[PDB]
RNA sequence: CCCGCAGAAGAAGCACCGGCUAACUCCGUGCCAGCAGCCGCGGUAAUACGGAGGGUGCAAGCGUUAAUCGGAAUUACUGGGCGUAAAGCGCACGCAGGCGGUUUGUUAAGUCAGAUGUGAAAUCCCCGGGCUCAACCUGGGAACUGCAUCUGAUACUGGCAA
RNA sequence: UAGCUAGUAGGUGGGGUAACGGCUCACCUAGGCGACGAUCCCUAGCUGGUCUGAGAGGAUGACCAGCCACACUGGAACUGA
């Protein structure tokens, strides 16, 4: 592939309007401590299947909707 | 059209040109694509004064670029090979 | 203390008030003389210090010191003022540039003439 | 509350030392061990020992040279609150070379002297001189 | 190679029925030029008396420090009362830049090329002192091996 | 630019000869050196460290006839140039043409030797260099221009030039009136009575 | 840029000198006049006011004002503090958050490694070269301590399992 | 300043653009954003870099170069690559 991310779902409840979380860890640029910098993304999933709490793999595509530039590629785990 | 030309970074009454490939419409001493030589018109007999990367130049030229009246003059003066 | 703490609320650097609202960082400002006073100084000292209140080009109406010995300066005199408190006259925070606009230079000064705007006497 | 074991070591030492105490015990762990190692290897203590199975128990023998102790200063460097990671070219060197800095790399818990040689980096556990 | 210098002389007052009786204090540093440096304090009703009564104190009260040629081996921190001092090897270009007052102890000591600064109070009697203990705690660029090797 | 005032006054305050009347007589007197640079010149200045630190660099400065601007910049340069600030200072300070001129004896005083430069009557490797601070370097060759060669001053100049210790890093002629800067004067050449690391301390804080 | 010409001829001023801070005397004045970056000088011997002579520092500039950083470890990440000096909420419980004993496996996000691309030129720095020197101009390196992709490593941290 | 949001968030189709696209429309879903700071308020062109500092930092964005924006003020399009 050309790059891809994962992250837990967080919201399935809308017609292919799947939104995914992406936690990271980063050195605070000033005080060292590592801290969590989350990223939410509006990703397309056709035929709605990814479910709230599902870890999932994601790729970056052209603009689907205003907001959407990412489609899923695979799923990973469920029933959290 | 892209062009090779003399950008002029000299100094009052002691000019010293940086020959450069760029977008013909940009400012003389402004945005360029790459430097491909330099031409010291004071140079003098001593040594250096017109180093000119002929390999890129005549690659751009073929690539599509064009050349100044006063650059092509440096080339049929540099001779080319010897 | 804690790295969390500092992370949550970073360290902030006390910003500095001036001591001379000659507005916007100005070397000096022009003003007109509202009053030409001479009040007396604080504790240890005792004297009759010449001063003046000045409406400044930028609105501010402030009191400034008139340096030297003697001066023709009155109401409606157009002067120039610079930074420089006078600890003796609390609340006086500016000095008048002797020898500027309508301000005379100190008469007969031979030493330190450039302060107290005095021209080089004819040798 | 016992949220940093390694500082509890670094310190059980530090104190016991300043108390001219010969022995020193504590609950053990793989990580505790690997350090006791470098401390022995590099020679800041006589030798360690783990006695038990259910509830393992690190035991360290303190060195004393002259009147003094051999460990002049044992100090945590990384820690739960604020973790540290230097690359290879940015690994620290304690006391200008003398004494050392423990560091954990992907290839085990070594010294700075080591990790520099090993050409890699890690989390600088603590300093010891 | 006697090499000595006083760092600070000061006046103090005692206050008695009849008024303030004054006096002075000198604080001095003597060093051989090859390790071995001591400071002395000593006070006396008049200045010469004290500055001298001091120089002596220093001749006794003298420590010695394991140099490494012109410099220290590693960097060291010292800290007495309200002075926290820090000085550093510094692969000499010139060196000997430091807070004149610990420049004193440093040159008589024989270090030739260090950088230092003093934090906290620059109270002389506690910097020159903080630094002495500083240099003092310093240790054998070899005989850490003494400690170890074993 | 140039100091221009009473020359001896300086030496007297600086406490040592600076060779500003360099000419004829020697070991001053015929002057009054020491005990009265002024009205209170006699009095002993129990002067501070800053005092001594100031007067050393002031001394070196009154020596080469150099103002604060240039001097500060020599220092700046020295410090940059690898290896001991305080020495390079002196190196630079000797690489001065006007100095090399006086040093080769073409001028009685450093000043005179300078006026010579200013008056296009000197030539490095051939061409005229009329600017006092021109930096002279190894193998360079300075010669009086024929135009005004063997003229009053320079004769006597080259004369009592031998009265002096006579340098080392260079090579006079006195016939062709040329001289070759052989090598950058080592530390050990010159000095003793000048203590750099002070004027280093001065310009170090 | 070069050559001749005349005559030293046309070319020095500003701040300071009580301490911090390099530089001291006299005269005037007398809590007045006035000084003052800070401390503080002035009521009859003022090195602190004003003038003078002398001196110190700068010099075609010199001072004054304004302005940023510095020293200031005086917002302390490097690098600080809270018993009596500024500073522990009157006390508890606890959500979020932060942190978390110990073992094995797996994970490989943090972390670490390497490779690759990229990080405009100028600038800064190093060695040069060019203007009488210099400022200035200029060849070439170095540096851009960053970012991103791929591949690795798995001690530590994170996830997962027991 | 603790809530904000109706083309708002997403879907389906037509339209549309040089092009992907709530860009537009109709219909459907009830979504979307937010204490890792939304919304609101105040200030502001960003950068390479500049000055300072041993550094880390602090301060700053004239002159040179890059990007953006504006052209008396608000609005609009026409011509044209
Ligand atoms: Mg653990
Ligand atoms: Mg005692
Ligand atoms: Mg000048
Ligand atoms: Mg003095
Ligand atoms: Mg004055
Ligand atoms: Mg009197
Ligand atoms: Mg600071
Ligand atoms: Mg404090
Ligand atoms: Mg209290
Ligand atoms: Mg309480
Ligand atoms: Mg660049
Ligand atoms: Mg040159
Ligand atoms: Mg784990
Ligand atoms: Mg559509
Ligand atoms: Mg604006
Ligand atoms: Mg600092
Ligand atoms: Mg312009
Ligand atoms: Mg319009
Ligand atoms: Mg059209």
């Amino acid at each position: 592939k050309i790059r891809t991310l994962q992250g837990r779902v967080v919201s399935d409840k809308m017609e292919k309007s799947i939104v995914v979380a992406i936690e990271r860890f980063v050195k605070h640029p000033i005080y060292g401590k590592f801290i969590k910098r989350t990223t939410k993304l509006h990703v397309h999933d056709e035929n709605n299947e990814c479910g709230i709490g599902d870890v999932v793999e994601i790729r970056e595509c052209r603009p689907l909707s205003k907001t959407k530039s990412w489609t899923l590629v695979r799923v990973v785990e469920k029933a959290v | 059209m892209v062009t090779i030309r003399l950008a002029r970074h000299g100094a009052k009454k002691r000019p010293f040109y940086q020959v450069v490939v760029a977008d013909s419409r940009n400012a003389r001493n402004g945005r360029f694509i790459e430097r491909v030589g330099f031409f010291n018109p004071i140079a003098s007999e001593k040594e250096e004064g017109t180093r000119l990367d002929l390999d890129r130049i005549a690659h751009w030229v073929g690539q599509g670029a064009t050349i100044s009246d006063r650059v092509a003059a440096l080339i049929k003066e540099v001779n080319k090979a010897a | 203390a804690t790295v969390n703490q500092l992370v949550r609320k970073p360290r902030a650097r006390k910003v500095a008030k001036s001591n001379v609202p000659a507005l916007e960082a100005c070397p000096q400002k022009r003003g007109v003389c509202t009053r030409v006073y001479t009040t007396t100084p604080k504790k240890p000292n005792s004297a009759l210090r010449k001063v003046c209140r000045v409406r400044l080009t930028n609105g501010f109406e402030v009191t400034s010191y008139i340096g030297g010995e003697g001066h023709n300066l009155q109401e409606h005199s157009v002067i120039l003022i610079r930074g420089g408190r006078v600890k003796d006259l609390p609340g006086v925070r500016y000095h008048t540039v002797r020898g500027a606009l309508d301000c005379s230079g100190v008469k007969d000064r031979k030493q330190a003439r450039s302060k107290y705007g005095v021209k080089r006497p004819k040798a | 509350s016992m949220q940093d074991p390694i500082a509890d070591m670094l310190t059980r030492i530090r104190n016991g030392q300043a108390a001219n105490k010969a022995a020193v015990t504590m609950p053990s762990s793989k990580l505790k061990v690997a350090i006791a190692n470098v401390l022995k290897e590099e020679g800041f203590i006589e030798d360690f020992k783990v006695e038990g199975d259910t509830k393992p128990e690190l035991e360290l023998t303190l060195k004393y040279f002259q009147g003094k102790a051999v460990v002049e200063s044992i100090q945590r460097v990384s820690r739960p609150g604020l973790r540290i990671y230097k690359r290879k070219d940015e690994l620290p060197k304690v006391m200008a070379g003398l004494g050392i800095a423990v560091v954990s790399t992907s290839k085990g818990v070594m010294t700075d002297r080591a990790a520099r040689q090993a050409g890699l980096g890690g989390e600088i556990i603590c300093y010891v001189a | 190679e006697l090499q000595e210098k006083l760092i600070a002389v000061n006046r103090v007052s005692k206050t008695v029925k009849g008024g303030r009786i004054f006096s002075f204090t000198a604080l001095t540093v003597v060093g051989d030029g090859n390790g071995r440096v001591g400071f002395g304090y000593g006070k006396a009703r008049e200045v010469p008396a004290a500055i001298q009564k001091a120089m002596e104190k220093a001749r006794r009260n003298m420590i010695n420090v394991a140099l490494n040629n012109g410099t220290l081996q590693h960097p060291v921190k010292g800290v007495h009362t309200g002075s926290r001092v820090f000085m550093q090897p510094a692969s000499e270009g010139t060196g000997i830049i430091a807070g004149g007052a610990m420049r004193a102890v440093l040159e008589v000591a024989g270090v030739h090329n260090v950088l230092a600064k003093a934090y906290g109070s620059t109270n002389p009697i506690n910097v020159v002192r903080a630094t002495i203990d500083g240099l003092e705690n310093m240790n054998s660029p070899e005989m850490v091996a003494a400690k170890r090797g074993k | 630019a140039r100091y221009l005032g009473p020359k001896l006054k300086l030496s007297r305050r600086e406490g040592t000869d600076l060779f500003l009347k360099s000419g004829v007589r020697a070991i001053d007197t015929k002057c009054k050196i020491e005990q009265a640079p002024g009205q209170h010149g006699a009095r002993k200045p129990r002067l501070s460290d800053y005092g001594v630190q100031l007067r050393e660099k002031q001394k070196v400065r009154r020596i080469y006839g150099v103002l604060e601007r240039q001097f500060r910049n020599y220092y700046k340069e020295a410090a940059r140039l690898k290896g001991n600030t305080g020495e390079n200072l002196l190196a630079l300070l000797e690489g001065r043409l006007d100095n090399v001129v006086y040093r080769m004896g073409f001028g009685a005083t450093r000043a005179e030797a300078r006026q010579l430069v200013s008056h296009k009557a000197i030539m490095v490797n051939g061409r005229v260099v009329n600017i006092a601070s021109y930096q002279v370097s190894p193998n360079d060759v300075v010669s009086i221009r024929e135009k005004a060669k063997k003229q009053s001053r320079v004769k006597a100049a080259l004369e009592l030039a031998e009265q002096r210790e006579k340098p080392t890093w260079l090579e006079v002629d006195a016939g062709k009136m040329e001289g070759t800067f052989k090598r950058k004067p080592e530390r050990s050449d010159l000095s003793a009575d000048i203590n750099e690391h002070l004027i280093v301390e001065l310009y170090s804080k």
